[PDB]
């Protein structure tokens, strides 16, 4: 009430169904466009051109084996403007050159900020402490990492991930072979944050349903409690005696249980994020040396580390003629590692 | 001497948690 | 009650696609090589 | 490209006659081949004895000749091994064991021309992938 | 409590179906049409089952070429 | 509307079974229109496999479980597993499908119209889960029924044209059982057996006459059980034992159920007597071992002396000693040496694989099973392309053996879940707090603390 | 009372430090074994033939391991499912040889595990909890019996068991990969969404509850002191809570019932978890994941590759470089 920019304020901050604010205007345009740009190439558009594959629901793929692919290698790190340089403005080039790919990227990053915004926004209007938004830091840690920085340290686009249920297990596994990633103790923090959340989600709500105190009649507990009540509606006192003497420790204050359920799953995708930059540039958790010195002048020693590099050379032989096909590697049979028969 | 140190950590591990089970601070009501 | 509201809005920028697209994807699955 | 009548024209005898398959008979001879030899033989290549494959290379070099439809549905008749020196009816599928191959039992000759231009129309179609075996999946 | 009439009176009225028992079947035939009708391989630049190769061709049309892909793409397609 | 509410019953619409707990009409209902789904299952089932089955292909080509339960009763088939008559399977289809009718007309008129207790309408058939006498006797009937569901089968065997017996001398083949094992030492020697490899528990009977002998040991004990629990109530120590309620004795039953599904999935597995690989196909380790007996046929056949040919490794690339020193099958499928078949023990003598045997009498029959059994091995994935994970489209086959063992450890497996929920709901609501804790008599608040 | 009647009494104590229990009685001697053997033979077993191929691999630390490769190795492909305890062997050291630390380790283990979750049961009856801590524990113990005991009996060896070690553990994923497409499995699937949502609903949580707890201390203070145990009030604003996330989505998208919401937050990664056990259970039967290897052909015939062909042949390299000298024959059929 005042000029058009309170004015504006106001009709943003409506109290309605959707909640808009002066952050909706960059998250609704840009999850939009990401959300419909990947319906639209999984549907619709090939990876021909910049792959070598079908992708789409008209080619016959399913939901599984759908995606919208990179670009080919040889657009290194175009934008890919539709306008640009690349595609002219030519709609149908744009999508046979992957220009969907940095599309959804790009709009999916604006996205996130918005939606990191709008945590702040709402938190801000409604008088809460904003750790929301704080703890969304780690899916935008990731998404950054994996779907931009990765691919900017490499040759090009082409090594992000394409967007796919498929194309991600093709990531996961082209992750193992060449940077052997499982070693990686950035991934194996991830491992345990992730892990440990789920953890902490799983024994957190089993707890609080077990400890519940009787508040009503019914078998059935749930309409026995009310978000105005005053009262915890289970015991801590009891929960923390369970588990002190199942487990041998237990939380007893609940503020820090919720910061510890906040803080794990964070911290572990952080981690995993930075392991993520190192990989841009190829600085893998690859090799023991002291391993590798031994191995290479005792034929009789071998342990599990040895093994598993033998599975990522075979990795990388097999996979890389069709997966990196501007290489044009072509590899004899007698070339390729093959144990006995197989 | 690495498999000294793996195993002084894993040792260290084992006595913190016997501190801190018999040895915490007690709950208190 | 008004009938188009910001929500209204959202539904139908899902809700409309969403049909187009599930005809183009059953017209799908007559195609044949 | 398209399975046109010229991928579908194989050789009909030794002696360089042809044959143009219909589709039908393309779409027939994959059926029966998937009824009736995949189990073994599936992409060209054989699983109980990996020496000898389905290419047509390699059937054109045994004994008597298996790169034409005539040789091939003899094959399917009285099977031999590779020097045509015994033959291996007991322990092959064919139409003289279809006591033992059940599969075997209302295979017509209609049936076995059809299987035999699969085998022939199939490299043309796949290349060194049809008995190549995993290095070409 | 926001405002906007409850989903569940909308979608239970008789005008709500008359209205939508037209523009849902009249969405999910144009969805069929632009597929049956072929336009969504020409708006989109996706292979037909018969324009992935040419008849004896038997490489794949990778683009090779950043700023002339488009003309590459152009050329594969003659 | 008696009990049809959250308000009324205290459950909600998601747990409302549990709304029948106390009404035995209505729960009879449910119970027997519930038997009708299952036996309409089978019927329909069973009309399905003979409406797609092609004879002359292999059952385990087809997608098939039930036909092969027929047929292992020996309906149908003869010789080697070779269907000779479809109308057996068609007979077993259709008498099943009418019962269902039967049941689910029972079970909807309890359900909806009957009395939604029974105890005023009847003593007889009235009954309170805390009578411990009823239920013993109620559970005394069922194990009369189920004594005499096993007599059936001893019934069949020995009386109405036996049962199929892949182990027949000269050939699979159904075969009348009339000498069936009664020995108590070989008939429960058997549930004394280790489970680890070799031994196997109750999975590795391997003939008919032990099966059979079983059943006759099985029925009697049940009716025998049953005439107990019908004349008996149960002693102090199980009444200080156990918690007496329907939701105890549901708990013990899923538990039982649990067990019944993990024994039923290691069976199909391993056991190549009452589940015939002539029906269910080859088991995993006869597949390998086939595998391993293919090469070894070939390769001799071109000249290799398989005895003394050594592997990469040291090990004989076709023959080695089992830890034991037994001959057995090299290659990874040294694991699976005690692997037993009709196919492969023609080649065995008292030291294990006999090299002569092997050099001289191995039969084109021999071959071929090897042939088709290494070629039907029981992986493929979930779409039914058979073969490694790694295997181009083309096959469509997944194991009956894989549909049956996958199922069953999916069932057996939620089924000890629900044991769990059940026992130690059973237990809480027996001792009055299954739906929280007294805000005023909370019990840790009068324990003294643990530090 | 008597002897036995006092031991009763003290077995089941509600006052004992850690309660002991009936489950207990059988769970702390077998995780006491199973602990005590696994450290001595991480530390210090000799290498192991894990495919009895005379070919073994070494594990423990003194032996040219660190944390990150050591493992307790499977026992050896040539015992297969046969039960190898310390007795029948000739020797400890053909016991060693041979892998018997890790069944020895691994049977304790799963012994001692399922009785921690009996146990779980046996406390809350005697605090007058609910039961059901001890259902949300099957899904972390169904994946442990899942990777050591199903998988071994399906495959028919113990020397296909998870390794217990880190590198181990990775061997094994990679292997399954070749042999099963596990990632193409729905249940595998399933369990990343039980494990990714577990993680993303933790996170929630934590952020909703630490948002709106209520003002109770100086800036000064750590917050956490504004919560005492045992007070009988909330400690956050839960209206606040879904005030916040009822706006961030959308009102219904959101609880205002904690029960509900908590019930939520233990169902949905014990459901998905027990999803990923039954993934690697029914593998362990070869009923293995989505295969569209060559699904899409083009008019002529030509195999038009997808994402699914991609992951077919970094498969195809996991499958022929895997146990290199132990196959003989040209189908790995276990
Ligand atoms: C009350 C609770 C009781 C608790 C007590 C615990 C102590 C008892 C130990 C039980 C566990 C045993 C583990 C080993 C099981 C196994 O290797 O079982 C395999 C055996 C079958 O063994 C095989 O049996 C075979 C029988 O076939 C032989 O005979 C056949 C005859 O046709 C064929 O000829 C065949 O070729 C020939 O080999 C061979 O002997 C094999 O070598 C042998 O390995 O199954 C069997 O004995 C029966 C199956 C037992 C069930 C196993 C299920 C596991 C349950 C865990 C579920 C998850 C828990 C979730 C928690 C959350
Ligand atoms: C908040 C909403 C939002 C945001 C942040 C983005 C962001 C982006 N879009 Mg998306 N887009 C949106 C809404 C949005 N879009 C909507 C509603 C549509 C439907 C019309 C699209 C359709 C769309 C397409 C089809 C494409 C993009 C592309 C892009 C990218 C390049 C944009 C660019 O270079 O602009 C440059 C312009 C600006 C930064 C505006 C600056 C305004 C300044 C401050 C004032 C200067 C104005 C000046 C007076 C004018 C003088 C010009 C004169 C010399 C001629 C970037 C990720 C491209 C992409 O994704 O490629 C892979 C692409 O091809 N968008
Ligand atoms: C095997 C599955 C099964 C069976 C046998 C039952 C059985 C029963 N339930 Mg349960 N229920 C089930 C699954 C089942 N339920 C599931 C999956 C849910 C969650 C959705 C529920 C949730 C639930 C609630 C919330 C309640 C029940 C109640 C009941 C009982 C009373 C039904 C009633 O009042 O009908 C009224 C319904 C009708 C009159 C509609 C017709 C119903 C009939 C049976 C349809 C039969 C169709 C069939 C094709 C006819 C064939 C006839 C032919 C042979 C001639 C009845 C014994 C109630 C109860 O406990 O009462 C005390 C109750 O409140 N059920
Ligand atoms: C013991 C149960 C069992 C088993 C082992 C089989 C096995 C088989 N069936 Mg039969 N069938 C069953 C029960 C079973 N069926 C039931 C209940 C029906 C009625 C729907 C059928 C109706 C039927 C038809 C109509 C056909 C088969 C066919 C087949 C074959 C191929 C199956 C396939 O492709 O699966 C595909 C796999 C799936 C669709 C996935 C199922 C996974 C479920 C949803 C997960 C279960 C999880 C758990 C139970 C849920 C609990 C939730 C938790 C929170 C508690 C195979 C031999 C086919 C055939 O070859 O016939 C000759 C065929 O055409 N079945
Ligand atoms: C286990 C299942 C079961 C049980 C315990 C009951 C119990 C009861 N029924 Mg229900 N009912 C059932 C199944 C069952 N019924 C089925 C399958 C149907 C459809 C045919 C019905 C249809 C039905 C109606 C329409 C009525 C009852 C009534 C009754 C009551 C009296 C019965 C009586 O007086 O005995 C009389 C018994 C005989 C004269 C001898 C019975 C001979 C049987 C059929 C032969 C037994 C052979 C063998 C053991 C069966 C094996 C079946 C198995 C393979 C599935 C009692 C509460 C009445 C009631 O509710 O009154 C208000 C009533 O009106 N029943
Ligand atoms: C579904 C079948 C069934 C069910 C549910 C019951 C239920 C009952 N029975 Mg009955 N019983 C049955 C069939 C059944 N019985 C049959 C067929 C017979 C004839 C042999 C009997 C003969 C019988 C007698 C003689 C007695 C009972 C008793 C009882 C009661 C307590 C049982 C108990 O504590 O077991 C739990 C078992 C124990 C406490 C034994 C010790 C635990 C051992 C070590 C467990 C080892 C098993 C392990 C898991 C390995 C399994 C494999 C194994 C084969 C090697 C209870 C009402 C008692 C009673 O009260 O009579 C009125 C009693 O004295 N029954
Ligand atoms: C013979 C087996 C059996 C029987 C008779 C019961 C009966 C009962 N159960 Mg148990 N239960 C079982 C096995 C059984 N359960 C198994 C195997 C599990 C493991 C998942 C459970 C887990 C379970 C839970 C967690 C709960 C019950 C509850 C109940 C009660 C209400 C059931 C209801 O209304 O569902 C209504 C049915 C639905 C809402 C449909 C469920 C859909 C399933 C999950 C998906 C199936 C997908 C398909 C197969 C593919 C009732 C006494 C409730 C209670 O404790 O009451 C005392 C309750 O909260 N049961
Ligand atoms: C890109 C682009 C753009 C945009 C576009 C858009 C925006 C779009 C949208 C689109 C859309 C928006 C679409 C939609 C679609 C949808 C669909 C296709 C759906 C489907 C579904 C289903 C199938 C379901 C399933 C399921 C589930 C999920 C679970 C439950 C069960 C079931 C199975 C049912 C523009 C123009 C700017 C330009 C440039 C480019
Ligand atoms: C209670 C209840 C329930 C349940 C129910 C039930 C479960 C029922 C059952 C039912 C049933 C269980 C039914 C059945 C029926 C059957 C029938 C109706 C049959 C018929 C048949 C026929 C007609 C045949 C024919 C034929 C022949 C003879 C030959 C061949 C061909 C044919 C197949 C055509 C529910 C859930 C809903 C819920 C509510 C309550
Ligand atoms: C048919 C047949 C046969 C035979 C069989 C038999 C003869 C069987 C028997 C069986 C039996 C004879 C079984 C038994 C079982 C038992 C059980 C399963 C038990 C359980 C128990 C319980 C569960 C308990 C509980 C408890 C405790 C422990 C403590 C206290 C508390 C109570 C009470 C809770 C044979 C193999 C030759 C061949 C094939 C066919
Ligand atoms: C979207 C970003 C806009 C930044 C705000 C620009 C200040 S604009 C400002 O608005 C006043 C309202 O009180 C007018 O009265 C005044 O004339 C004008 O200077
Ligand atoms: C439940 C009622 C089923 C009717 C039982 C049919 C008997 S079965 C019948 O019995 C003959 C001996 O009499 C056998 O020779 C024959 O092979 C067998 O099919
Ligand atoms: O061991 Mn461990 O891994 Ca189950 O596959 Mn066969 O075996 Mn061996 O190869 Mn692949
Ligand atoms: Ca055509
Ligand atoms: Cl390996
Ligand atoms: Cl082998
Ligand atoms: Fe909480």
């Amino acid at each position: 009430e005042r000029g058009w920019f309170d004015i504006l304020d106001d009709w943003l901050k409506r109290d309605r169904f959707v909640f808009v604010g002066w952050s909706g205007i960059l998250l609704f345009p840009c999850a939009y466009l990401a959300l419909g740009g990947w319906l639209t190439g999984t549907t619709f558009v090939t990876s021909w051109y910049t792959h070598g594959l079908a992708s789409s629901y008209l080619e016959g793929c399913n939901f599984l084996t759908v995606a919208v692919s990179t670009p080919a290698n040889s657009m290194g790190h175009s934008l890919l403007l539709l306008w640009g340089p690349e595609a002219q403005g030519d709609f149908t080039r744009w999508c046979q050159l992957g220009g969907l790919w940095t599309f959804i990227a790009l709009h999916g990053a604006f996205g996130l900020i918005g939606f990191m915004l709008r945590q702040f926004e709402i938190a801000r209007l409604v008088g809460v402490r904003p750790y929301n938004a704080i703890a969304f830091s780690a899916p935008i840690a990731v998404f950054v990492s994996v779907f931009l920085i990765y691919p900017l340290g490499q040759s090009s686009w082409f090594f992000a991930p394409s967007f796919g249920v498929a194309a991600i297990f093709r990531f996961l596994l082209f992750f193992q072979g060449f940077h052997n990633w499982t070693l990686n103790p950035f991934h194996m923090m991830g491992v345990a944050g992730v892990l440990g959340g789920a953890l902490l989600c799983a024994i957190h709500g089993a707890t609080v349903e077990n400890t519940l105190f009787q508040d009503g009649e019914g078998a059935s507990t749930f309409r026995a409690f009310n978000p105005t009540q005053a009262e915890e509606t289970y015991s801590m006192v009891t929960a923390n005696r369970f588990w002190s003497q199942i487990f041998g420790i237990a939380f007893s204050n609940k503020r820090w249980l919720h910061f510890f359920m906040l803080f794990v799953p964070v911290t572990g995708l952080w981690m995993s994020a930075i392991g993520v930059v190192g990989l841009a540039l190829n600085l893998r958790s690859y090799d023991f040396i002291s391993q590798e010195i031994r191995a290479a002048e005792d034929p009789e020693f071998e342990t599990f580390y040895t093994k598993n590099l033998l599975l990522n050379e075979g990795i990388r032989a097999w996979m890389a003629p069709q997966d990196q096909p501007h290489e044009n590697f072509v590899f004899p049979e007698e070339v390729l590692p093959r144990g006995n028969a197989l | 001497m690495e498999t000294i140190t793996y195993v002084f950590i894993f040792a260290c591990i084992i006595a913190l948690f016997f501190f801190a089970i018999f040895f915490r601070e007690p709950p208190r009501i | 009650y008004p009938i188009f509201t910001v929500r209204w809005v959202a539904v139908h920028t899902l809700a409309v696609p969403t049909i187009f697209f599930l005809g183009a994807i059953a017209a799908m699955q007559f195609i044949q090589r | 490209a398209e399975l046109t009548p010229e991928v579908l024209t194989v050789p009909l005898n030794s002696e360089g006659k042809t044959i143009t398959l219909t589709e039908k008979q393309y779409l027939e001879g994959k059926r029966l081949f998937q009824y009736a030899c995949a189990s073994c033989h599936v992409g060209g290549i054989t699983k109980t004895n990996p020496s000898l494959d389905l290419r047509t290379e390699t059937l054109a070099l045994a004994t008597p000749p298996r790169d034409n439809i005539e040789g091939l549905v003899d094959y399917m008749k009285n099977p031999t091994t590779y020097d045509g020196e015994q033959e291996i009816a007991e322990v092959h599928p064919s139409l003289r064991s279809a006591d033992i191959f059940p599969k075997m039992r209302n295979l017509t000759e209609k049936d076995l021309v059809a299987i035999a231009g699969h085998i022939l129309v199939e490299p043309k179609i796949l290349g060194d992938k049809w008995g190549g075996g995993k290095v070409y999946y | 409590t926001t405002g906007e009439r409850p989903f569940s009176d909308i979608i239970t009225s008789v005008r709500y179906w008359v209205i939508h028992s037209i523009t849902i079947p009249a969405l999910f035939i144009a969805g069929w049409l632009f597929v049956s009708t072929g336009l969504a391989y020409d708006v989109f630049g996706t292979p037909r089952p018969d324009s992935y190769y040419a008849q004896e061709q038997r490489s794949i049309p990778l683009v090779t070429d950043r700023f002339e892909a488009k003309q590459q793409v152009e050329t594969f397609l003659e | 509307a008696t009990n049809r509410d959250q308000e009324s019953s205290g459950f909600a619409w998601w747990a409302g079974n549990a709304r029948l707990i106390n009404l035995s009409g209505k729960l009879l209902g449910a119970h027997v229109a519930h038997a009708g789904l299952i036996v309409f299952w089978a019927g329909a089932m069973t009309l399905f496999e003979l409406a797609h089955f092609i004879p002359e292909k292999p059952m385990y080509e087809q997608g098939l479980i039930l036909i092969p339960h027929i047929a292992t009763l020996g309906w149908g088939v003869g010789p080697g597993g070779e269907v000779v008559d479809t109308f057996p399977f068609f007979v077993v289809g259709v008498v099943h499908l009418i019962s269902s009718a039967v049941l689910g007309f029972g079970g909807v008129y309890h359900a909806i119209r009957g009395p939604e207790t029974l105890e005023e309408y009847s003593s007889f058939f009235g009954y309170d889960w805390k009578d411990k006498n009823k239920m013993t006797t109620i559970l005394g009937f069922h194990l009369i029924v189920l004594g005499i569901g096993a007599l059936l089968l001893v019934a069949k065997a020995m009386f109405f044209g036996g049962l199929y017996d892949t182990w027949a001398p000269g050939g699979g083949d159904v075969r009348v059982i009339t000498n069936p094992t009664l020995d108590p030492r070989v008939i429960f020697g058997y549930l004394l057996k280790s489970p680890f490899g070799g031994e196997g528990w109750i999975v590795s009977v391997n003939n008919l006459e032990d099966v059979v002998g079983g059943h006759i040991w099985i029925g009697l004990i049940c009716i025998a059980g049953g005439i107990w629990h019908i004349l008996t109530t149960p002693f102090g120590w199980a009444r200080r034992a156990f918690i007496w309620s329907g939701e105890a004795y549901l708990s013990y039953s899923l538990g039982a159920l649990s067990m019944m599904g993990f024994i039923a999935t290691c069976f199909v597995w391993f056991n190549n007597t009452v589940y015939p690989s002539e029906f269910y196909g080859p088991t995993g380790p006869e597949a390998s071992q086939a595998q391993a007996m293919t090469f070894l046929i070939r390769d001799q056949k071109l000249g290799a002396n398989v005895g003394s040919a050594q592997g990469p490794t040291g090990l004989g690339k076709y023959l080695m000693r089992s830890p034991t020193g037994e001959i057995i099958f090299g290659g990874e499928t040294m694991r699976f040496w005690d692997f037993r078949g009709p196919w492969l023990e023609p080649l065995r003598g008292p030291n294990g694989l006999d090299l002569n045997k092997i050099k001289n009498d191995i039969q084109p029959w021999q071959e071929r099973r090897a042939a088709e059994y290494m070629t039907h091995a029981p992986l493929g994935s979930l779409n039914s392309v058979g073969g490694v994970a790694t295997e181009i489209n083309s096959v469509n086959f997944v194991s009956p053996r894989s549909w049956l063992a996958t199922s069953h450890f999916v069932l057996a497996f939620f089924f000890l879940v629900g044991h769990l929920w059940h026992a130690g709901r059973a237990r809480a609501a027996a001792a009055g707090f299954e739906k929280g804790i007294d805000r005023e008599s909370e019990p840790v608040l009068s324990m003294p603390s643990l530090d | 009372a008597n002897l036995w009647e006092r031991f009763c009494n003290w077995v089941t104590s509600t006052d004992n430090r850690l309660y002991v229990g009936w489950f207990g009685v059988i769970m702390i001697p077998t995780l006491l074994a199973a602990t005590i053997c696994f450290v001595i033979a991480f530390i210090a077993a000799p290498p192991v033939d894990i495919d009895g191929i005379r070919e073994p691999v070494s594990g423990s630390l003194l032996y040219g391991n660190n944390i990150i490769t050591g493992a307790v190795v499977p026992s050896s492909n040539a015992i297969g499912l046969h039960f190898y305890p310390i007795w029948e062997a000739a020797s400890l050291d053909e016991w060693l040889y041979n892998g018997g630390p890790y069944q020895l380790i691994i049977f304790h283990f799963l012994l001692g595990a399922s009785c921690y979750m009996g146990r779980q049961w046996e406390l809350s009856y005697r605090l007058g909890m609910r039961p059901w801590i001890c259902v949300a524990y099957s899904a972390p113990l169904a994946s442990a019996f899942a990777v050591f005991l199903i998988y071994p009996i399906g495959q028919g060896s113990f020397s296909d068991g998870m390794p217990l070690g880190i590198s181990g553990t990775f061997n094994f994923m990679i292997v399954f990969q070749a042999e099963h497409n596990i990632l193409m499995h729905p249940f595998h699937q399933l369990g990343v969404a039980g494990v990714f949502g577990g993680a993303l609903f933790c996170a929630m949580h934590g952020s909703l509850v630490t948002s709106s707890l209520i003002r109770e201390t100086t800036e000064t203070e750590s917050a956490n002191y504004g919560y005492k145990f045992g007070q009988e009030e909330e400690t956050y604003n839960i209206v606040a809570a879904h005030g916040y996330f009822g706006r961030l989505i959308f009102q219904y998208a959101s609880f205002n019932n904690s029960r509900s919401l908590h019930f939520f937050l233990a169902a949905w990664p014990v459901v998905g978890v027990w999803f990923a056990a039954l993934g690697i259970s029914t593998m362990a039967f070869n009923l293995n994941g989505f295969n569209f290897n060559h699904s899409v052909i083009d008019a002529k015939g030509n195999v038009i590759n997808t994402w699914a062909d991609i992951i077919n042949r970094a498969n195809l390299g996991m499958e022929v470089m895997h146990e290199r000298n132990a196959h003989n024959f040209p189908l790995d059929l276990a």
